[PDB]
């Protein structure tokens, strides 16, 4: 048992006898004149332990008892996770104790594609397996549906369970996560962890910890590919320089902590493939002032593979998933990993719709009478490339009507082959629109 | 044609412009954060 | 009992009150308030609620055992209080019983419904593109004299749902002007104002948007709509630092504590739509962020967006060019969207962000006039239109019935015929038309919450025959070709 | 002599006792994680914790080792994966080796050097040709990230197939793995050691990593063996030590570094260097790196190594969208050492290549003249276009630099330039072996061989 000495907003210090100090990191709990959750950061001396709350510290007072657990703080772990909704603390808000703090494994044990099912990701940017992806989209264009999406399939097919951590979510967003996961009876295979803008920094930090912790067992013990959604991974880092303050460090660049890598370092390892099984991470990833250059964003970009970015222009079109084929990039597309054909296809289909974007501003005026009979046909393709793109989503039921589609990669290959050839130049635009496999396109064009 | 080649290399240009104002000012937008809070904690470290 | 040992600048170090709680209520002996902030190991730093003039070392304090609370109301309705809930007016005390501590916790996850209630604030700009919802955060941020008050005030006007107009670190002579306002149009009736003016300690300006929030929530947990604003969270900030480097908390980026965000989070998360089974009362904000030089990437602007539902930014440059409102299309957003829109708003200004923003890539071509082909004429001539549209003069909100048929008049093209300076006069005096005569195609628009094929055939034939009747202002007249 | 913990936290711990305690002396906690004795105070020592400090607490015992901060060394940790401390992490035995030396060490002094004449060949033919690396030179690696800064570097260690030294800070763990297993593949991991602070690891390792494997090389460098350092890289370095700074509270500079960040830099890549005659002549050379953003050389950390390394070999991002690959840019990448680093074959062949280019750029961006230079350079350009992991012997570079300067590719089509390259070189490895022998003897181009290339080059022309 201890004693709180000093309080300076979330920031507390608790007196304990000579040689009984809690570790570094411990969970200690405080009763409010409900129960605070204090964690250890400094050692100040004369048996002084200066602490992080993961509450608000309003009601507190001088002297009160502080029991130490003698552990980090422990959240639940295992297949009752599942279909629930937790706080950093792992304490249930919908009414084994692992803690959360783990280094990663030994980079010489952890083993040296992650096929999606849905044609525009698996050839122009492929996720990769204990990779991170980065899911760019403008204000209510097709986040949720997409994150959805991805549960659907993993689930369905490989048969792996999804986690999501809300790291300063709005609180309303994710009321309506929990409506639609429920809608769509996806809650089942999806464990849920809020730490919410509401809640002090001091969550925010731990909050991606708790979430990642859960499924790294799911990785570890289940053996299956599991899915972390992380909004806002910056979020984390914003937590961090804010507690970094408080606690007394002195400032880095753009008033950053001084510890930014490392503290992202150690987060962002732990989400990998191990040889039993991975774990695939999409992650949201806010940039200040439209600036990359920024720290924040700058160090995120080293750990990531793989990036998503959803236009407005394409949602506005009606191409389901609204993938930009173009700024969007995966790091994994070589002719080393991924072969000569798979790569040579997809550039191609990249250089066609390129210099489709290129003509957009000469067409507009001119149109398509002016273009040479070469260009006349390159744009006929991209067209019918950029609506056989577009795709029927097994989420969107609801949405489109018709059931969703799930596409091999040697059937997603074999069709832009024949597409960049020129096979399918009788067929007509509304052929390509929302189809799945080849047949599908056959078929549609008889009843055109 | 020949306005056509003129003003497109200015567009290309201008595009080139940009691009360098944009570095520029976030490496300044950066620096002044940086400057200013050096300053302002190296105040605090004067006292305590 | 306690003694003060050190005092100045509105704080003062306490000797003794060993079992004080935190943020606890004191009393000074000359009846001034302070809060119990910082509980030291040998000292209690509290920040002064009041002159601090006649504090000094030796002075007594005392504990009240209580934490930071305000009285609460319909008898706030229509009175001018300070954040302790003193009213300055000089129109008798506040008659209530019923009290609410300032530092409450927001509802949880599961104690909330997704908001799909239109709150009309009676601005085209707004509703049509940005649209407000009852439980929705909107911010309005911009520089100095952009016209981020005024948009608040048209607001409150609109709602003749409950009002709560916070002002913090205002000058009072503008604080009575908005009183004027409230009494000219008449909605002073259903408004609070909670008033922390810049005269007043640092205290206050952190206190005043908690104090307005708590007032608000009355309302909401009794199933009943409100509306708040904080005019405005730049100054609030401002007043917190001030607070934070006296009592020798270390500084962050500009000069700001680590918990300058976790103070405006706190705040606006208890803004929200409420579940079924409490009510189901609603509690909007309309938080305000004073940009410099439309700096959006600054600290403190970036908090505040990255918390609320969508925001309002307006320009310096489309205000002095005579866009007013002067809302950014492209960079203002409403995170809630299509579900606080009724379906007639939805169905007409659906696709008029879509041809607002191939305008603006297109109104570069514009000055080069008759060099272009046909389509792309059309759609500059139509967009100049669409601009005029939305521009609104103060203090004048419109009806969501009006609006509907004033959006719907100009993405049909029924504006092409008449010139681009007629078209603010053209407006206002076709609404007077359909005011008086065809009254009941505004009466299915409020009823039906849609347009009807019926509607939209009498609109036309009312258009066209206005149109013959309208003496065009600048050069001969032009009806239909 | 024993020691107690007063205060503990950020990696730092104050430790009363230790009287008579060295500076930069290594400590060991009470749970086997080590520290580094900096600051000793009037009554406390000012420790930095090399590890996890979780468990390390105030009243906790602290021990005397009695040795200051060095790390074993020898040819046990060739094939090895180790951290910083020299502890292997691979799971392949102990490293069983007597032999230490300091990681703080004096680089040679203006007297015991010697003028850097012996080519380090990368294998790659943009560097070897343009920007030459000499045995004890240092070469700075600058560029964004994915421009195929590492993958110069793992090229240039297969090559070898000299003693490599891959040094990794701050990376993550699965990209150390990688590189671990390109080397198996192409069997160069047998006279590889791997020293690697991933970022997990605390600021402490990332601040020693470089110093530990400039100091495994220092031991062949004196012994009289050529050595290869590769640090991967600097600028994580430098922000690792920028965290160390600000927590022990010394005050920040530009771009909130401390002042002696360039002082880092400097001890580390000077004592990479070409010994004596008298010292053996031995030699280590250094493949620094340094992480860009959004091609700002002008920043601060880079214009600081970009000063003290022998040249620099700048990588863009428009380039290597674009096809160029490697993206080396010529204009603005530099070799100090120049000629002296070079065998006289290529001195020979590519003496105005890195001009001729130059020229090809400037007049890109815009007669009979300069029609022929623009089809000569674009034509240029696809053989210095190479592919990953594929490094070219130096007689095979002569011969295919040859070509293109020379204008033998002037009549092929600009495509089929890398075809025609390939399958050149294979004719020649096949029929003509006597060429590639007499320039990998001599280190020089004959005019018989001159010759005998022409009319080779002719006759594989009709057959083409
Ligand atoms: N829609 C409008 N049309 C015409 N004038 C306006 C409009 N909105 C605001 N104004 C005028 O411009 C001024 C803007 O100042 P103010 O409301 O103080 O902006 P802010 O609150 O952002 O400083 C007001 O005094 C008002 O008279
Ligand atoms: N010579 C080359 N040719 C083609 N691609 C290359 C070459 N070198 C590197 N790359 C590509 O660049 C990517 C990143 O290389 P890397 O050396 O890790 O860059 P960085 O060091 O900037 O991260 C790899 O995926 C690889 O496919
Ligand atoms: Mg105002
Ligand atoms: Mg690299």
């Amino acid at each position: 048992a201890g004693r709180v000495v000093r309080i300076t907003g979330p920031v507390v210090d608790v007196e304990f006898p000579r040689g009984s100090v809690p570790e570094l990191f411990n969970a200690l709990h405080a009763e409010i004149t409900k129960t605070l959750t204090l964690e250890v950061a400094q050692h100040l001396g004369d048996s002084l332990v200066r602490c992080i709350s993961m509450q608000p510290t309003d009601g507190l007072v001088r002297g009160v008892e502080v029991t130490d657990t003698g552990a980090s703080i422990s959240v639940p772990v295992g297949d009752g996770v599942k279909g629930h909704v937790f706080n950093a603390l792992g304490d249930c808000l919908d009414d084994e104790h692992w803690s959360i703090h783990r280094k990663p494994p030994a980079f010489s044990d952890l083993e040296p594609m992650l096929e999606t099912g849905l044609k525009v990701v698996d050839l122009l940017t492929p996720y990769v397996r204990g990779g991170k992806i980065a899911l760019f989209g403008g204000a209510g264009v097709g986040k949720t549906v997409l994150i959805q999406e991805m549960i659907n399939r993993i689930a369905r097919n490989f048969g792996g369970t999804s986690v999501f951590a809300g790291v300063g979510e709005r609180t309303r967003e994710g009321n309506d996560l929990w409506v639609e996961l429920a809608d769509a009876n996806v809650l089942k295979d999806t464990a849920l962890v809020f730490g919410q803008m509401d809640e002090p920094p001091g969550t925010r930090m731990r909050v991606a910890l708790s979430a990642l912790t859960m499924a790294e067992f799911f990785r570890d013990e289940q053996g299956q590919d599991v899915l972390l959604f992380i909004d806002n991974i910056f979020r984390f880092t914003q937590a961090g320089s804010e507690v970094s303050t408080l606690l007394g460090r002195m400032p880095s660049a753009v008033g950053y902590q001084p510890t930014l890598a490392d503290e992202m370092g150690e987060l962002q390892e732990r989400i990998t493939s191990t040889r039993g099984r991975s774990i695939t991470s999409m992650q949201a990833v806010y940039v200040p002032a439209d600036d990359y250059t920024d720290p924040a964003p700058a160090t995120t970009f080293a750990h990531l593979d793989a990036t998503t970015e959803l236009s407005r222009a394409v949602f506005s079109k009606g191409i389901f998933p609204a993938v930009d084929p173009l700024a969007s990039s995966s790091t994994i597309l070589d002719p080393a990993i991924v072969g000569d054909e798979h790569y040579r296809v997809a550039q191609e289909v990249i250089r066609i719709l390129q210099r489709y974007k290129d003509l957009q501003d000469i067409i507009a005026i001119l149109g398509i009478d002016e273009l040479s009979e070469e260009d006349k046909q390159l744009v006929n393709r991209a067209r019918r490339i950029e609506r056989f793109l577009s795709q029927n989503m097994m989420a969107a039921e609801q949405f489109t009507g018709q059931p969703g589609s799930t596409v091999p990669l040697k059937e997603t290959i074999e069709a832009f082959d024949k597409l960049t050839k020129g096979e399918f130049d009788h067929l007509p635009e509304q052929a390509f629109f929302l189809i799945g496999g080849l047949d599908d396109l056959a078929k549609k064009a008889e009843s055109l | 044609a020949s306005r056509r080649r003129a003003m497109k290399s200015a567009t290309d240009n201008a595009d080139d412009l940009i691009k360098a104002l944009t570095l520029a000012a976030n490496r300044e937008r950066q620096a002044q954060i940086t400057q200013e809070i050096s300053e302002i904690v190296g105040g605090a470290n004067a006292l305590a | 009992i306690g003694t003060v040992i050190d005092a100045g600048d509105g704080i003062a170090h306490v000797e003794g009150l060993p079992s004080v709680m935190t943020q606890e209520l004191l009393e000074f002996p000359g009846g001034v308030l302070g809060v119990a902030l910082n509980l030291d190991e040998h000292s209690v730093g509290a920040v002064i609620l009041g002159e601090f003039e006649k504090i000094e070392e030796g002075q007594q304090v005392k504990r009240t055992g209580e934490v930071l609370s305000v009285p609460v109301g319909d008898a706030f309705l229509g009175r001018v209080v300070n954040p302790l809930g003193q009213p300055i007016d000089g129109q008798g005390d506040i008659a209530a019983e019923t009290r609410r501590a300032l530092e409450l916790q927001a509802p949880s996850v599961v104690q909330r419904q997704s908001v799909s209630e239109p709150l009309q604030t009676g601005i085209k700009a707004i509703d049509a593109m940005t649209p407000i919802g009852r439980g929705q955060r909107q911010l309005i941020i911009g520089d100095r004299k952009t016209g981020k008050t005024a948009v608040c005030v048209d607001t409150i006007l609109n709602q003749r749902v409950r009002c709560v107009y916070v002002a913090i670190g205002q000058k009072g002579t503008t604080i009575a002007s908005v009183k004027r306002a409230l009494e000219e149009g008449g909605a002073m009736e259903y408004t609070t104002i909670v008033a922390a003016p810049a005269s007043d300690a640092a205290g206050f300006k952190w206190l005043a948007p908690y104090t307005g929030s708590a007032i608000g929530q009355h309302w909401m947990y009794n199933g009943k709509h409100v509306l708040i604003v904080f005019d405005d969270l730049s100054k609030q900030a401002d007043a917190y630092r001030a607070i934070s480097l006296l009592l020798r908390r270390p500084p962050g980026r500009e000069a700001f504590p680590g918990d300058v965000f976790y103070l405006h989070s706190r705040l606006l998360e208890r803004c929200a739509k409420l579940s079924d089974e409490l009510g189901g009362g609603s509690m909007t904000g309309l938080p305000i962020i004073e940009t410099k030089a439309n700096d959006i990437s600054a600290f403190i602007p970036t908090n505040v967006i990255s918390i609320t539902d969508g925001q309002c930014f307006l320009e310096s440059d489309l205000f002095n060019q005579g866009v007013r409102p002067a809302i950014n299309v492209g960079v203002s957003v409403s995170r809630v969207g299509g579900a606080a829109q009724i379906k007639a708003m939805k169905e007409v200004a659906g696709s008029l962000r879509l041809d607002l923003s191939q305008y603006r890539e297109l109104e570069a071509f514009a000055a080069f006039a008759s060099d272009l082909d046909a389509a792309s004429k059309a759609q500059l001539d139509r967009g100049a239109r669409l601009v005029e549209l939305l521009k609104q003069p103060q203090y004048s909100p419109l009806a969501v019935e009006e609006q509907v048929v004033a959006i719907f008049l100009g993405t049909q093209g029924h504006l092409d015929s008449v010139p681009v300076e007629d078209v603010q006069r053209f407006e206002s005096e076709l609404l007077e038309h359909v005011k008086a005569s065809h009254s009941d195609i505004f009466d299915g628009i409020r009823e039906t919450k849609k347009l009807s094929e019926e509607a939209e055939e009498k609109l036309v034939s009312v258009i066209n025959e206005f149109k013959k009747g309208f003496x065009x202002x600048x050069x001969x007249x032009x009806x239909x070709x």
